[PDB]
């Protein structure tokens, strides 16, 4: 009647409306992010929108350090982002304790995907309104991007983008790889990889950025770090040839 | 915490239908087509590796999964429900079989066990049925080769060949008029390659198509030697170079 | 091994006159050959005209006196401030004591 | 269809959770309360509406401490604030027990955030009818946080919630521009007392009592203390001066 | 842990799940019992929905609880089985702990209590059953008959009936049972039972079952022939008019 | 729909309120409290003349000094009576004395309102309120003879006389006239018989109403038919007089 | 007509909790009771309401410890639960700490107790209002408890049917009842006078009058029947 | 030690149980019946630890009586004894094992055969022509091994028993105050009104 | 709260009937038809497979006929999966009985247990009933050959001949016409096939749409044989009657 609309059971068309409305929520923040793989690095750019001048801008982030090697960027409302963030940190540390090695980027995506899948099948759990992009330079796999969503899907990407202008960003990138005919940015330095990542973000949103409009995570072999505005500024200047 | 849904979410309607099961079934119909064929000396299961964005990675999209070194599965419908179901399936093959009899379950038994998990989701409090159908292909020593279909109802049936998802009715008709009981494994692969073509809307190569065989023992895939009584897995996933190579036909 | 019990000495005495009653105790508290205190009384007024002494292991004897005083107060709550009759007090103490039949109060009780 | 606003867990077809937003209304219907991150601490203040003369002055305390170094104030349903602070207290005790150090302010925010967020996951609970302003001093400095019924929280230079938030908000905006060096704790106190008087206009009908607290390294040694006596009087006086 | 209150009050002060349970009783095959001067008879009615029915393996309508007390019901069948098991166990437990068999009243009061509990418990519905419980006390010659309803109310009856058209039979009964002259023989009592039942069931001596309880565990169920002779005898005594 | 423990906009518990409705549907029971004792009567109200009138039990003994009268769904009262009996005896085990009538009644009432679907605290295990009410009669040495009305609202009141069930107000009004502080016990008996005869559907006789009393001397006795029949006759003659 | 009041777990779009508001209403139906305090004492006075002239008058005063007790207006069994839970925390305080429980402290306990029943499904809020008096280490105390979980300390107040008459009286005579220290018989008369502003229309009998006193020289003690004739 | 003996003859089973009950230094009773009737055609004798024996026996009786009413069928002796054997094998691994030994004597009305079952407190069950628990075997088994015939009358079996009890009465230190004798045949269960 | 989504699967309709049971029985009415007939020297079980393609496997498939014992079979009409849950349970119960008593479970006791379980699902736990009806075929030495029926209400009855699933009115009427007490197994086999031939919702009855089983006494007096017929057997016997 009107209840297959409220809880995660099937509609007669075989749909799960609650999942779809959760996907709807991922965009509520109006932020765009994109990720891209270098030779030995992985970059995530995300927009940074601080509206109130009463806010401490150091505390406004949707990029999380999950483990020493794994970065996670969330598109969606902050309290669900933080719920996913905590659970992934817990999971990545547990995994280490039980299995004696670092939880790989993809394994953690799969694990979070399955957790998301559970909420789409049980009536008492709501899905979380987020999309999670995981990055690392995995010891077996290399630079890696894995993404999960409220449906329970999980996929690896050569590169990816998420948010309201995602189709623009994806088309943009698609075109570049189609042209370059390789599955990565053939660049030795992560600085020149974040610069490519910024450029292609600027050229598809049709906006320019200052140093405080952006967030940047870089993943290297055994380290994932987020950039200071001061280093963002440094690449921003370099971008303007 | 406080899971208060202890009542069933699938009930009988006055017509006598189980709504949620019909709807789940419906979600399967709209899923990508996958198929199976039983030959005399092997089984093949196949599906389409429909990439969303070409930025997504083909390998990362597995739809064909080893369950047991002699058992594979593929699906049509909601992929996350499937991934979950695969992991329960592998665990149950150990937990209710390998750890008790010291060998992997025969293919029908593993199937009735996946069927069990699915049935419960059509009856346990607080859950919806799974939105998938599986084809499961295996070989054990006393039943030889077999191919089963399992649905969100918990029902399952053995097939000489079948297909589920979008292009199932066309595929089933085409399969019916090409299946005899004297196909080699190789023939049935070729037929599977044909039948997939019709259902695959666009590009049709080894990187857009997934294929498995349940066939001969691959002692090359064992990883160890020294126990002659232990041969390789009968399950083998074909390489894109392997598919493309015989796409010249 | 840990021993949950001890002995704190003391002797008590209760006599019933035909319209009065006395309950007496020494005030010395000991451990082995040591004197812990020359004044640590162990005969108590628990209201409703009831005096009570629990002599033996002092921790148990304290614990039991606390529980009973507290059961006098709850009796009052639960029965519109009815006076606790001495016989009722006694029967209630039986139950207090027997509650620990397999980990007893190591005391001898007089009221 | 409709009815998405009836259960506490339902996403409406525009990715929203109406029960949280209705909760926000409970917040908005409440007393004004603010926070001011000064240059080595924080200041908390709240408007105690005096419904009648029968209300005993100086009592009925509203600001709460968590551990020894954190101040919490909230607007809305007061029992919901109290519940939240109880949890905060067990969550701070648990932290100190395992880790020995008093809980760092951001960690404490996440603990509160994940708890509040958690009451927007099931329809067997209701969301929190409060917005909370809290914080204090740790080994990394001063911190001010505000947290909504959605579990959303961020760090603030200044913060305000309740009936008069916009007075206070805009008012707080002024100082941010005017003092990039920050304030004296001493200065932030008086500055806070003014803002409650200003934001009082939206409740100007009823009489009111002001309550301030502060947590400052130079002034309280890192401990959250109340402002009382001759410094409270001074800052009340300072508030009366900027009016009439 | 399903504990939804299914049996609740409605504004007129009725409990509709208990009342709908009574409806289930009216539907069931009629049952009757009458008290002799020194016996009790139980009469029931055989379902005439379908034949090809195996008669020797279908559950009879009268159940022995102990060796001196029987129970017959009317209403849901599957429901009655549960009630019967519970009482058979209490019959044994009562003997195990008190070294006496149950009195008929005790056992009635037991069964009654079980039904009552189902009218007041989360997650259960009341019983769609009403029962007649008959026999003699241990070491007693006086006959006992009790009836039980889904609400958990019970009481004693000189004679009584339940189920389909019980209202009719009750009428016959109150106009045929002289409390001052109860059917002072097994024959007089078995006869009066058939007279009541037969005037609702129609000719079928295969549609009727009889069981007779005498003092000291003398409990005997009759074959159709014994019943058919009882049918035939009152066709004649009536066809003498 | 709505909870089994929800409030009406007038601040009343629906389920409690609806239960009081079931109660007014029940057979009448009356109590009168004198200083020579307390009397309880009930209207047996038999469904069919085939029903054995003896088997109707609406006045039960709780302890030797406590009696009970019931009205409503009487199956609901079984477990309340059990808990009351267990309580008076347990109290005697623990204290070597009779439980106060007040306290026993307070213990029964506690048992009510213990209903719901998961009220966060301990266990409110019971789908619905009790649909029956009790007149609890008793004596103790602190408060003499006493009469109580115990409702499913967990509330209880002490009356000097009180009627419940079908035509309580009718009966209650009649009680409000005839009751004074110096009623004899034999008076109170005839009085209960009178007021029952008014409000009973059937005509009054030892076979369809039953009388009882609790006296300090003898405790709680239920009268036999011959005993009651005689008091019917006593009243019939009393009433044929200006 | 409105769909936001079937349980306590639901916010209306205004931001209100109707189930709590309904319980609030149960109180106002309940018979009036008044509390006030000086600096040496705190009095409760309650009008117990009967059902019949054949009935008794509902006890509205409950003793919580030797230094603390309360008056109830509303659904009675909920004052039992609440008061009994207060006897417990008062007891715990004394057994474990040898410390008489602060009147403020009992107030917070009640609030958190009541709050829990307003955020969790399957529960109902408490349908009772309580006024609590006590003498602790910081003098005399009066508290007003609402089932929403709102507790306030006040020099005086009233709750229940026509509560507003007494409450208004108290608001004006405040400069006068707080200054009556060391004279409890008169703090009672002042309490009885305030409660007479809410009678519509009956006279205070000995049977319906209930005073409770607690202070510097007095443990919480409840006066009933003949003991109250003195103030009529 | 308590005496628990049984012998099955041609068409009947005989059970002999000592009548003494001793608590420490006194013989509290000399008229004790250490059997329970399970079915009309099945008898169980028991000996062992003080409280356990009757508790177990009555527990088993209740269960057999409940089965009987539920099915209107009398369970076969072999079935009754498999039930008992499982009940002891459960208890042997429980927190406080029932220390009870039993003989089961029954006429299988279906097979027209007497059957005798011996089971100890730990679940060891065995079917026998004659059996005994405790020390009872040590004195009497040489007698039965000698004189026992599968085709004995009940009279002969009663004589063989009489010998056994005499041997016991002369070589055993304890005075067991004689025995109660019971026979289970097709007509059910009867007690020999006078023996020894 | 969640109370809304609760279908209330165990309540009485105002006429005193159970919605879900009634509705479940409806579900079963759409399922393949199955027949049990008891002869003087055996029991016959025959059933129509609801679904068939030419690609379906005949021998490797079960959906109607299952062994419970070496002495008891069932024919199933309804939800296959719901039947296997109930079948496995029954199989375990029978072994429990065998382990306890060292005797094979009498057919009725097994049948009663299984009906009791169904019965439970209609009285508590808020779950849907099982969408299954069972025909039971078996031998014990108390009653010899027995035939039983059970349905979602938890009700069971004994039969000489009986049908479940689709078109039972047609089938019942047909068996009622031709059934005789003195029937032999070869007769009952034919009567069963022919009853299925006239009730099929399909054009002609072939071997590959049929399942067949028989419970015999065989050559050795004392032992009972359970024959679950191969496709080729069913086919051959189809020829030997007036079909194919």
């Amino acid at each position: 009647a009107g209840y297959d609309r409220h809880i995660t059971i099937f509609s007669p068309e075989g749909r799960l409306y609650q999942v779809e409305y959760a996907f709807k929520a991922t965009n509520q923040t109006n932020i765009n992010s994109l990720a891209v793989r270098g030779k030995d690095c992985t970059v995530v750019i995300s927009q940074k929108k601080v509206p109130d001048k009463l806010l401490d801008p150091t505390t406004v982030s949707y990029i999380f350090c999950i483990s020493r090697t794994i970065g996670m960027v969330v598109n969606g409302p902050i309290p669900d982002a933080r719920n996913a963030a905590l659970r992934a940190k817990a999971e990545a540390a547990e995994f280490r304790y039980k299995y004696g090695y670092d939880m790989p980027c993809d394994v953690l995506a799969k694990r979070m995907a399955n957790l998301s899948q559970i909420y789409t099948q049980r009536a008492y759990m709501r899905p979380l309104g987020v999309i999670l992009t995981f990055v690392s330079v995995d010891e077996e796999l290399g630079p890696s991007i894995y993404k999960t969503d409220p449906a329970g899907y999980y996929v690896g990407y050569k590169a990816t983008a998420t948010g309201p202008k995602q189709q623009e960003i994806t088309t943009n990138l698609e075109n570049h790889f189609k042209k370059s005919k390789i599955d990565h940015i053939n660049e030795e330095s992560w600085e020149k990889v974040v610069e490519f990542a910024i450029t292609h973000m600027i050229d598809a949103l049709g906006t320019e950025f200052s140093k405080n409009d952006l967030e940047v995570g870089v993943a290297t072999k055994d380290k994932f770090f987020t950039l200071s505005a001061e280093n963002i500024e440094e690449r921003l200047v370099a971008i303007a040839e | 915490m406080t899971d208060r849904y202890s009542f069933s979410l699938t009930t009988f309607s006055p017509s006598g239908k189980l709504g949620q099961i019909d709807y789940a079934l419906t979600a399967v119909k709209q899923g990508v087509t996958s198929l199976g064929i039983k030959a005399t000396n092997g089984v093949v299961i196949a599906t389409e590796k429909k990439s969303s964005s070409p930025l997504a990675m083909s390998e990362t999209l597995s739809k064909v999964s080893l369950l047991t070194p002699d058992i594979g599965a593929v699906y049509s419908g909601m992929g996350p429900d499937y991934r979950v179901l695969v992991d329960k399936s592998r665990k149950v093959a150990h937990t209710s079989y390998k750890r008790i009899y010291g060998e992997y379950p025969p293919t029908k038994l593993l199937v009735s066990e996946v069927a069990k998990i699915m049935q419960e989701a059509t009856q346990s409090g607080g859950v919806r049925p799974f939105g998938v159908s599986l084809l499961i292909a295996g070989h054990d020593e006393f039943n030889g080769f077999s191919l089963y279909q399992v649905d969100p109802s918990g029902s399952y049936f053995p097939w000489k060949a079948t297909a589920i998802g979008k292009g199932s009715v066309a595929a089933k008709t085409f399969l019916e008029k090409r299946w005899n009981d004297e196909l080699e494994l190789e023939d049935a692969i070729h037929i599977a390659l044909l039948t997939l073509k019709e259902s695959v809307e666009g590009e049709f190569n080894g990187d857009t198509i997934e294929l498995a065989i349940i066939g001969d023992e691959n002692p090359d895939l064992l990883g160890y030697t020294g126990i002659p009584t232990d041969k390789g897995p009968r399950f083998r996933k074909l390489t894109s170079q392997e598919i493309n190579d015989r796409l010249e036909a | 091994q840990f021993n949950p019990y001890g002995d704190n000495g003391g002797t008590i005495l209760g006599i019933a006159g035909e319209d009065f009653a006395v309950l007496a105790g020494d005030t010395r508290n000991i451990t082995d050959y040591s004197i812990n205190s020359r004044y640590e009384p162990k005969v108590f007024d628990c209201g409703d005209n009831i005096v009570m002494s629990a002599n033996g292991f002092a921790a148990d004897g304290d614990a039991l006196v606390k529980r009973f005083k507290n059961s006098v107060k709850w009796y009052h709550f639960d029965h519109n401030d009815k006076k606790l009759s001495i016989n009722s007090a006694a029967r209630n103490i039986q139950h207090l004591l027997y509650g620990k039949r397999f980990f007893p109060y190591y005391v001898h009780t007089i009221i | 269809g409709t009815g998405y606003d009836l259960s506490n867990s339902v996403f409406s077809p525009d990715g929203r959770n109406f029960q949280v937003e209705y909760a926000v209304k409970a917040v908005e219907n409440g007393t004004t309360s603010i926070g001011i991150k000064c240059n080595d601490g924080v200041v908390f203040a709240v408007e105690k509406l005096i419904t009648s003369k029968l209300l005993v002055p100086q009592k009925n305390v509203k600001i709460q401490v968590v551990d020894r170094h954190i101040g919490c104030v909230y607007s809305g349903l007061i029992p919901d604030g109290r519940h939240l602070v109880n949890r905060g207290r067990e969550e701070a005790a648990s932290f100190k027990k395992l880790y020995k150090t008093p809980i760092p302010i951001p960690a404490f925010a996440d603990r509160l955030g994940q708890y509040v967020q958690a009451h927007t996951l099931y329809n067997s609970v209701r969301p929190f009818g409060v917005s909370t302003i809290f914080g204090g001093v740790d080994k990394n400095g001063a911190h001010l946080y505000m947290l909504e019924p959605s579990g959303s929280y961020w760090g603030y230079k200044g913060a305000a919630t309740g009936k008069g938030r916009q007075s206070a908000k805009a008012e707080l905006e002024k100082l941010v521009d005017h003092h990039p060096e920050g304030l004296s704790a001493r200065e932030a106190v008086k500055q806070a007392a003014k803002i409650i008087y200003l934001a009082h206009e939206d409740n100007k009908e009823k009489d009111f009592e002001l309550e301030i607290s502060w947590c400052s390294l130079s002034e309280t040694n890192g401990l959250h203390k109340f402002v009382k006596g001759d410094l409270l009087q001074e800052a009340i006086d300072f508030a009366q001066k900027e009016i009439n | 842990g399903y504990d939804r209150a299914l049996s609740i009050f409605s504004p007129d002060g009725h409990i509709f799940q208990v009342e709908y349970a009574l409806e289930a009783v009216k539907r069931g095959t009629c049952a009757v019992g009458v008290k002799g001067k020194n016996c009790v008879v139980l009469g029931c009615e055989r379902r005439s929905t379908l034949k090809l029915q195996d008669t020797r393996i279908t559950p009879s309508k009268v159940s022995k609880i102990d060796s001196h007390v029987v129970l017959s019901f009317s209403g849901l069948n599957a429901d009655s089985r549960i009630l019967i098991e519970k009482a058979r166990v209490e019959a044994q437990s009562h003997r195990l702990t008190l070294e006496d068999p149950v009195t008929v009243e005790y056992l009635t009061r037991y069964v009654a209590g079980v039904q009552q509990r189902y009218t007041q418990s989360g997650g259960v519905r009341p019983f769609g059953v009403s029962t007649l419980i008959a026999g003699f006390d241990p070491r007693d010659d006086e006959p006992k008959l009790y009836q039980t309803e889904p609400s958990g109310i019970y009481s004693s009856w000189s004679a009584q009936t339940i189920g389909r058209n019980s209202k009719t039979v009750r009428e016959f009964l109150e106009k045929n049972y002289d409390r001052k002259e109860p059917p002072a023989t097994v024959e007089e009592c078995v006869k009066l039972t058939v007279r009541s039942l037969l005037e609702v069931v129609q000719t079928g001596a295969k549609n009727i079952e009889i069981t007779v309880v005498k003092p000291d565990s003398d409990i005997v169920a009759l074959s159709s022939e014994e019943i058919n002779q009882y049918v035939t005898q009152i066709e004649q005594e009536k066809q003498e008019q | 729909d709505r909870g089994v423990s929800t409030f009406s906009p007038e601040g009343r518990l629906f389920q409690v309120e609806y239960s009081l409705e079931a109660i007014k549907l029940g057979s009448t029971a009356i109590g009168i409290a004198t200083k020579e004792g307390v009397v309880l009567g009930v209207e047996k109200r038999a469904t069919s003349p085939l029903l054995e009138s003896d088997s109707i039990e609406k006045i039960v003994e709780i302890d030797r000094h406590i009696g009970c009268a019931m009205s409503g769904l009487t199956a609901d009262a079984r477990s309340m009576i059990e808990h009351a009996r267990t309580a008076a005896v347990t109290h005697n085990l623990y204290y070597d004395e009779d439980i106060n009538v007040e306290s026993l009644t307070q213990s029964v009432c506690d048992l009510a309102l213990r209903f719901g679907e998961g009220a966060s605290g301990e266990e409110r295990l019971m789908s619905r309120p009790f649909g029956v009410a009790l007149l609890i009669a008793g004596h103790d040495a602190d408060d003499g003879y006493q009469l109580f009305h115990a409702e499913p609202s967990g509330t209880f009141y002490r009356y000097n006389a009180k009627a419940i069930g079908s035509g309580s107000e009718g009966a209650q009004a009649e009680l409000l006239n005839e009751w004074h502080s110096s009623l004899t016990l034999k008076e109170a008996e005839l009085l209960v018989l009178k007021i029952l005869k008014q409000v009973m559907e059937e005509k009054l006789d030892e076979n369809n109403a039953q009388l009882s009393c609790i006296t300090k001397q003898d405790g709680f006795k239920i009268y036999d038919n011959e005993k009651t029949a005689e008091l019917i006759k006593e009243l019939k003659e009393k009433e044929a007089a200006e | 007509r409105n769909n936001y009041d079937g349980d306590t777990v639901t916010f209306s779009p205004t931001g209100r909790l109707f189930q709590v508001e309904y319980a609030l209403e149960a109180i106002k139906q309940g018979s009036v009771t008044v509390g006030l305090r000086s600096n040496t004492h705190a009095v409760l006075v309650a009008l117990k309401r009967n059902a019949d002239e054949l009935s008794s008058y509902q006890k509205k005063i409950i003793k919580c410890d030797e230094h603390m007790g309360l008056s109830l207006a509303g659904l009675a069994p909920d004052a039992r639960v609440l008061s009994n839970y207060l006897r417990q925390q008062c007891n715990y305080s004394s057994l474990v700490f040898n410390r008489k429980l602060a009147v403020e402290r009992a107030g917070h306990l009640l609030c958190d107790k009541a709050q829990k029943n307003t955020q969790s499904y399957g529960g109902r809020p408490y349908g009772v209002g309580l006024l609590i008096i006590g003498y602790d280490k910081s003098g005399a105390h009066l508290l007003e408890f609402q089932p929403s979980g709102n507790v306030t300390e006040l020099y005086g107040t009233a709750i229940g049917a026509r509560s507003q008459g007494a409450k208004t009286y108290l608001e004006r005579t405040l400069d006068t009842f707080i200054k009556i220290d060391g004279n409890p018989d008169e703090l009672i008369k002042a309490g009885v006078e305030a409660i007479s502003q809410s009678l519509r229309d009956e006279s205070l009998t000995v049977d319906n009058l209930s005073i409770a006193i607690v202070g510097k020289d007095t443990p919480f003690t409840i006066y009933d029947g003949e003991a109250v004739a003195k103030y009529i | 030690m308590d005496i628990i003996l049984g012998i099955r003859v041609q068409d009947s089973v005989i059970l002999a149980s000592s009548k003494a009950v001793t608590r420490g230094i006194s013989v509290l009773k000399d008229s004790d019946d250490k059997t329970r009737q399970l079915s009309p055609h099945t008898l169980m004798s028991f000996a062992g630890e003080a409280g356990d024996t009757v508790q177990f026996a009555e527990y088993i009786q209740a269960n057999i009586q409940l089965y009987s009413i539920r099915e209107d069928y009398e369970l076969s002796p072999q079935a009754v004894s498999s039930f008992v054997r499982q009940e002891l094998a459960k208890s042997i691994r429980s927190r406080r094992p029932y220390q009870v030994n039993v003989l089961i004597g029954g006429y299988d009305k279906k097979k027209n055969k007497p059957e005798l079952y011996q089971i100890d407190y730990l679940g060891t069950k065995v079917e026998l022509p004659y059996g005994a628990h405790g020390y009872s075997g040590f004195y009497t088994f040489s007698l039965l091994d000698h004189h026992y015939r599968p085709d004995m009358t009940t009279e002969e079996g009663l004589d063989l028993l009489k010998l056994c009890v005499q041997e016991l009465e002369k070589r055993m230190p304890m005075d067991f105050k004689g025995v109660i004798v019971k026979i289970v045949d097709k007509d059910g269960i009867r007690q020999v009104d006078d023996f020894q | 709260g969640s109370r809304r989504y609760d279908s209330r699967t165990t309540i009485f309709s105002p006429e005193g009937r159970l919605y879900q049971v009634e509705y479940a029985l409806e579900s079963i009415s759409h399922a393949g038809t199955a027949i049990g007939i008891m002869a003087s020297d055996g029991i016959v079980l025959a059933a129509e497979r609801k679904v068939t393609s030419t690609l379906l496997e005949q021998d490797t498939s079960t959906e109607k006929l299952y062994k419970l014992n070496d002495k008891i079979a069932v024919a199933v009409a309804g939800l296959t999966a719901d039947a296997e849950i109930l079948i496995n349970t029954a199989r375990i119960h029978a072994q429990n009985y065998l382990k306890t008593y060292n005797e094979d479970i009498p057919v009725e006791i097994l049948v009663r247990r299984l009906s009791d379980i169904k019965q439970g699902y209609t009285q508590h736990g808020g779950l849907r009933p099982f969408g299954v009806s069972f025909i039971y075929a078996g031998y014990d030495d108390r009653y010899g050959y027995q035939l039983y029926t059970s349905n979602p209400s938890g009700n069971y009855t004994g039969w000489k001949a009986i049908s479940v699933g689709a078109n039972t009115s047609a089938a019942q009427t047909l068996l009622q016409m031709d059934y005789k007490d003195d029937m032999k197994v070869d007769d009952a086999i034919e009567l069963a096939l022919k009853t299925l031939s006239k009730t099929t919702d399909s054009s002609a009855l072939t071997y590959d749409r049929l399942e067949f089983a028989t419970i015999r006494k065989g050559a050795n007096d004392g032992e009972v044989y359970q024959k679950i017929f191969k496709p080729q057997e069913i086919k051959d016997i189809l020829v030997k009657t007036g079909i194919t």
